[PDB]
């Protein structure tokens, strides 16, 4: 079986800081599977940052940055959609379990 | 390919 968790963050920093988080990812021609339902994901999140204050962890999937789909988006792309905002980034990710 | 935000 599969337990997906949605949740809808946001995330609101000092400019003397950063949101706490390393995204990884990624061909293109993706299809989203409950195992994998996005390209783009948390590899790491800064205990006490501002990312894990607002709930978001390790291994956790980008599904929305700012309102838009960045499910099937490139990775520059998205890195480059989070800059866009400055200090505030509303995230829309899923916690996928067993 | 990793990004630290």
């Amino acid at each position: 079986d599969y337990i997906i968790k949605e949740k809808t963050v946001l995330l609101q920093k000092k400019d003397s800081e950063g949101f706490g988080f390393v995204l990884r990812g990624a061909i293109e021609e993706f299809t989203p599977t409950p195992a994998f339902p996005a390209l783009q994901y948390l590899e790491s999140v800064d205990e006490g940052g501002v990312a894990w204050r607002a709930g978001l962890r390790m291994g956790d999937f980008l599904i929305e940055v700012n309102g838009q789909n960045v499910v099937k988006v490139g990775h520059r792309q998205v890195v480059n959609m989070i800059r866009q905002g400055g200090n505030t980034l509303m995230v829309k990710v899923v916690m996928v379990t067993r | 390919d990793e990004t630290n935000l």
